[PDB]
C-alpha cells in the first residue's frame, strides 16, 4: 500500500494519527546488546547460549540470532585491537565471555 | 502457515513439518503511519557551515560521506534514510544523518528527503579533515562512504580509490 | 621510458648488475618495440596490472629492489592520477610490505595521503 | 485543478532542452480551422517539460485555446490534475528522436506512458 502511494504521488504524504495506525506502529527492530552490565550479565560469563536464547525470548521476547566476538577474544595475551567478527546461530552448548554483543530482535513498547 | 528457518542444511528443515507430540492535531508519521514524518522544508534550513557544525554537539549519529558531482548518477539516498526513520524507533532514539559531501548533488536529492525530521548537510569535501573534524566523526555511531561517480572507467579496479584514500584518511 | 632509459643505462655509469621490468597493461606501439628491441639485453616488458596480485606474482615483486611508479604528466585530472597512483603504491605495499618504492607524483597536496599508508 | 478540463486533447511531450523540434504548429493548425465554430474548439493542453515549449512556443501563440502543464507524461499526478479520463484524445509524442545503438528501444518512453495511462 505504501509501494502504491509512493508511485502514485512520487513523494511521503504525511497523516494525523489514528488507533490503526498506532497499532501498525508497533514491529520489531535489530539491535545488539552487551552482556556487560545487563540483566544477562551473570549468564554471560561463561555461560551457554542456549540459556541465554531461552531466557531472553521467554522473557522479553527477544529473538538471538547471533554473537558478534572480538578478534583477539580467543587469546590468552590482551590486545588492544576492537575489531569484532560474525558468529551466525551458534549451537546451544557455544560458551559465551563478557566481552561479546548478542544481535537481536527486540520488540516495541511504550 | 509458512515459516521461515536458519540451518545448516535442508534435511533438519524437515522435522518441522514432521513433528508430533507423540512420539517426542499535528502530523508527526505519514499516512501509512510507518515511518516519522515532519513538515517539508527548504534546503537552506539544514546547511550547517563549518563553524555552526562546531558550535554544535553531534554524538551518536551518523556521518554520510558522498563522493558526487552535479552531472553524477542519483543514488537514491531516500533508501538509507527510510529504514533509520521507521516508527518503531522512539524519536529520541533516531540518530541524527549528517550528509558530508557537494552541495550541487544534494540540491539534486533534496527533494526526496525533506520530509525526515532530524537530517543536515555539510557541504564539504569527504577527504577534507577540518570537514570531518567539524562534525565529530570520532563520536559518530557510524560513518558510510558511498562514491556516486559510479561512472564507466578504462580500468574498473580504479572505480574505488576515492573510498579507500578516505577510508584510510578517517584511520589516520 | 626514453628519458628514464637515457639516464639509467648510461654508458659512464660504473657497472651494475640490474634488469628492468616494465609491467604495463597496454601493449607497446611500435616505436616502444623497437625501443625496447634496442635493450633486449637488458629491458624485458610483461603485460599485466600492478592492481591484480597474480601479474605483481609474474614480475617477482617479492624479490625486487625497488618499484618506481612514472605518473601521466599529460592528463585532464591531476587528482585521479596522483589517487591512481596512490592505490597502485597501497597494492604494492600490501602485497609486500618491505619493499622500496620510488613514485612520481603531480600535486604537492596529494602526496599527504601517502602518511596513511602503514607500510 | 481549479480549472474544469472535459472535452479537450492533451499532448503528452517528451522532450529537452537540446532535441529536435516537432513542429507542433502542424498538430494545432488542423484543430483550429476556420470550418469549426469557436464553441466546437477543442482545447489542447502540452503537457511537457518547460524548456522545449518555450523553443516551440513562439510559433503557436497566435491560437486561441492552448494551455502548458510543465511536468512530465510518465507522472500520475499531472495526469489526474489535467483530467485525462474526460479527455477526447491523448497524443504521445517523443521529441527524443535521436539514434540509439538498439532502435528498438527508441520507444520505451511512448509504451510506458501509455502503459501507464491504461493502468
Amino acid at each position: 500500500e505504501l509501494e502504491a502511494l509512493i508511485a502514485e504521488e512520487n513523494a511521503l504524504r504525511g497523516g494525523y494519527s489514528t488507533p490503526q495506525t498506532l497499532a501498525n506502529r508497533d514491529r520489531c527492530r535489530v539491535a545488539q546488546l552487551a552482556l556487560l552490565d545487563g540483566p544477562f550479565a551473570d549468564l554471560g560469563d561463561g555461560g551457554c547460549y542456549g540459556d541465554l536464547f531461552c531466557k531472553a525470548l521467554k522473557t522479553y521476547n527477544m529473538l538471538c540470532f547471533g554473537i558478534y566476538r572480538l578478534r583477539d577474544a580467543h587469546l590468552s595475551t590482551p590486545s588492544q585491537c576492537t575489531k569484532r567478527y560474525v558468529i551466525t546461530n551458534p549451537p546451544y552448548e557455544f560458551e559465551l565471555v563478557p566481552t561479546d554483543l548478542i544481535f537481536c530482535l527486540m520488540q516495541f513498547d511504550s | 502457515t509458512l515459516g521461515f528457518f536458519i540451518a545448516s542444511d535442508a534435511k533438519e528443515v524437515k522435522r518441522a513439518f514432521f513433528y508430533c507430540k507423540a512420539c517426542h492535531n499535528v502530523k508527526k508519521y505519514d499516512s501509512t503511519g510507518m515511518f516519522h514524518w515532519c513538515a517539508p522544508k527548504e534546503i537552506e534550513k539544514v546547511i550547517l557551515t563549518r563553524s555552526e557544525a562546531a558550535m554544535t554537539v553531534l554524538s551518536g549519529h551518523v556521518v554520510v560521506c558522498i563522493f558526487g558531482d552535479v552531472s553524477s548518477a542519483l543514488i537514491g539516498l531516500r533508501n538509507l534514510v527510510m529504514p533509520l526513520r521507521a516508527s518503531n524507533f522512539h524519536y529520541h532514539e533516531l540518530k541524527h544523518i549528517v550528509f558530508v559531501g557537494s552541495i550541487e548533488y544534494l540540491k539534486r536529492e533534496w527533494e526526496t528527503l525533506h520530509n525526515f525530521p532530524k537530517v543536515s548537510i555539510l557541504p564539504g569535501t569527504p577527504l577534507s579533515r577540518a570537514d570531518l573534524r567539524a562534525v565529530n566523526i570520532n563520536l559518530c555511531d557510524m560513518c558510510v562512504i558511498l562514491s556516486a561517480n559510479q561512472n564507466n572507467i578504462d580500468d574498473t579496479s580504479l572505480q574505488d580509490k576515492e573510498c579507500i584514500l578516505a577510508s584510510l584518511n578517517i584511520k589516520s | 621510458v626514453s628519458n628514464f632509459l637515457k639516464d639509467f643505462l648510461h654508458k659512464d655509469r660504473d657497472d651494475v648488475n640490474v634488469e628492468i621490468v616494465f609491467l604495463h597493461n597496454i601493449s607497446p606501439n611500435l616505436e616502444l618495440e623497437a625501443l625496447f628491441k634496442r635493450h633486449f639485453t637488458q629491458v624485458e616488458f610483461y603485460q599485466g596490472s600492478v592492481l591484480n596480485p597474480h601479474d605483481l606474482a609474474r614480475v617477482k615483486i617479492e624479490s625486487a629492489d625497488a618499484c618506481l611508479i612514472l605518473a601521466n604528466k599529460y592528463c585532464a585530472d591531476p587528482d585521479a592520477e596522483d589517487a591512481s597512483n596512490i592505490m597502485r603504491v597501497i597494492s604494492i605495499k600490501n602485497y609486500h610490505p618491505k619493499i622500496r618504492i620510488i613514485t612520481q607524483m603531480l600535486q604537492y597536496h596529494n602526496k599527504a595521503h601517502l602518511l596513511n599508508i602503514p607500510s
